[PDB]
């Protein structure tokens, strides 16, 4: 039992949802669920139901993690993004229906809420459908967002025909999402993925040339997982397991920090001995994340060794706290 | 990516990340229901060794199959001590997700500053490609002596040209809450009295 709750929301109207549900005696995952729902609306630019993501919890003393990131199309193949030269084709995976995953959101968090809410599925999306009809003012940021985007798409999608009038501080109105995000309230996600919202997404896969299908949206599964748990000085730290590579750098960040806890002694906050410290460090990080991690599901990660207390101690001894090391010599550290 | 991060009066916490990958994703608006289809796909290695939108490569463990995740960064985190929670922060910016929350980190526990000036400090990225050459962002640049000293290591210096994070985040002290939203961002925080 604390003094209250607490929301830290990318704006406002994320901000002030969380705040209504906490006080309407939603708890922390009721309260997320309809934050969630909500900046697929204020947020567009990466608020969503058409995207993925990760929740990290701790409920009643216990931690816990859910994976609703998305998954490749059946019809993904290694190749699908290279030209006949076999050069990868520029901008592909980034613009237009091919470079989209399936997506998990609305599945995440449904699984979150099923698990852990209290308040009413429905009633946690009220607010993001009140703000899709009645609008949210666009920020200055998000329309310079708007502004490169266009510029990336080059148009060659629909994007104009839906946030071309975003205008900052002045209201943007989304009827149609409004009117998804009322399916999905009144369906759950057998609306998205199985409902009026999968023949829309279908439909305009088949007009595009994209690649995901009925089959891969009724086989879409968020997926519950052990956090990745780092004890240092006394706390201890939950965060993304894989297919994060985020909870694996950050055991060995903090590991081979602590290891080479001389060399910082003394040193101050963003010193240039300071910032070369760390980089050293993210060398031995980065070789590591692109050699061995990746689903793991679909090969055999060596997490175990590549947190191993002895493997950090292996990499902190690798780290030159007065020069920069040799890029080149720089190894994966299982090689 | 955008991320946020929510505790009850129980003490019970979300940390969430989620997103599109790039900004508005794939550009793509499903047609009739109006929010937008994801580009996460470039998330996968598309050929090994060549990098992706966020300057990352990989090999077979991230290459593209049918049903397969792609490799992330995003690294929604809950710190406890004691059994309870203590702080619940993360933060979008691609490969530069969990580097910033090491730093912040390492500003709220080894530097012990106030949650606001462990956020707002600068923040930089290095990661082994590009071939050193370190990050930073128009929020806080790398500039003045430091710069000058690290660019006579031998580092190359670059502005990435977008902001190094949003991070979002609440520490718990005892029973009381403080929230604290990147200055980055535009963010905002609130304590929620039952
Ligand atoms: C934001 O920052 C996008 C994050 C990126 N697509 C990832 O999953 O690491």
């Amino acid at each position: 039992t604390l003094d209250g709750g607490a929301v830290a929301a990318p704006d406002q109207y994320g901000a002030k949802v969380a705040a209504e549900i906490l006080k309407k005696g939603g708890n922390a995952v009721d309260a997320a669920v309809a934050t969630a729902f909500t900046l697929a609306v204020t947020y567009p630019e990466a608020g969503n139901i058409g995207g993925g993501g990760f929740m990290t919890l701790y409920v009643d003393g216990k931690p816990y993690f859910l994976d609703y990131r998305e998954i490749a199309p059946k019809a993904a193949t290694k190749t699908m993004y290279l030209n006949e030269k076999g050069e990868v084709i520029e901008n592909l995976s980034l613009v237009g229906a091919k470079a989209a995953g399936v997506p998990g959101t609305v599945m995440g968090l449904w699984e979150a809420h099923q698990r852990f809410g209290k308040l009413k599925w429905s009633e946690l999306l009220t607010p993001a459908i009140g703000y899709a009809q009645t609008g949210f003012k666009v920020a200055d940021q998000q329309y310079q967002y708007r502004q490169d985007a266009i510029a990336l798409f080059n148009g060659k999608t629909n994007f104009g025909d839906y946030f071309g009038t975003m205008k900052p501080g002045e209201v943007f109105k989304q009827p149609e999402l409004a009117k998804t995000l009322e399916r999905i309230a009144d369906k759950g996600p057998d609306d998205f993925y199985k409902g009026e919202t999968a023949k829309l997404l279908i439909a305009q896969m088949k007009q595009d040339g994209g690649l995901i299908t009925s089959d891969d949206l009724v086989d879409y599964q968020a997926k519950w997982r052990e956090p990745m748990r780092i004890d240092w000085q006394g706390n201890t730290l939950y965060t993304a397991p894989l297919p994060s590579s985020g909870g694996i750098a950050l055991a060995q960040l903090i590991g081979i920090k602590e290891q080479r806890a001389a060399d910082f002694k003394g040193v101050e906050l963003n010193s240039a001995k300071y910032i070369h410290l760390l980089s050293e460090i993210e060398k031995r990080v980065f070789a590591d994340r692109a050699d061995y991690l990746g689903d793991p599901q679909f090969s055999k990660v060596p997490v175990a060794q590549l947190t191993d207390p002895k493997y950090i101690a292996k990499r902190a001894g690798e780290v030159n706290p007065d020069a920069i090391s040799a890029t080149e010599k720089v190894r994966p550290g299982l090689e | 990516t955008t991320h946020f991060s929510i505790v009850d009066k129980d003490g019970n916490a979300v940390s969430n990340t989620y997103t599109l990958n790039w900004d508005f994703g794939s550009g793509v608006v499903v047609k009739g229901a109006g929010f937008l289809l994801n580009d996460e796909m470039d998330d996968f290695s598309s050929k090994p060794g060549v990098a992706n939108a966020f300057g990352v490569v990989g090999s077979d463990a991230n290459a593209i199959e049918p049903g397969k995740r792609m490799l992330s960064s995003m690294s929604p985190s809950i710190v406890t001590r004691d059994g309870h929670v203590s702080l619940v922060l993360g933060t979008p910016g691609g490969s530069r997700i969990f580097t910033s929350i090491f730093q912040v980190l390492n500003n709220v526990y080894d530097f012990h500053l106030p949650l606001e000036k462990a956020v707002a400090a600068q923040r930089v990225h290095h990661q082994l490609l590009p071939k050193d050459t370190i990050y930073y962002d128009a929020y806080a640049p790398l500039t003045g002596k430091v710069a000058d000293e690290l660019k006579a290591m031998g580092y190359t210096l670059e502005d990435q040209g977008w902001n190094m994070g949003d991070i979002q985040a609440i520490r718990v002290n005892g029973k009381a809450l403080e929230t604290a939203s990147d200055p980055r961002g535009r963010g905002v925080g609130m304590v929620v009295k039952p």
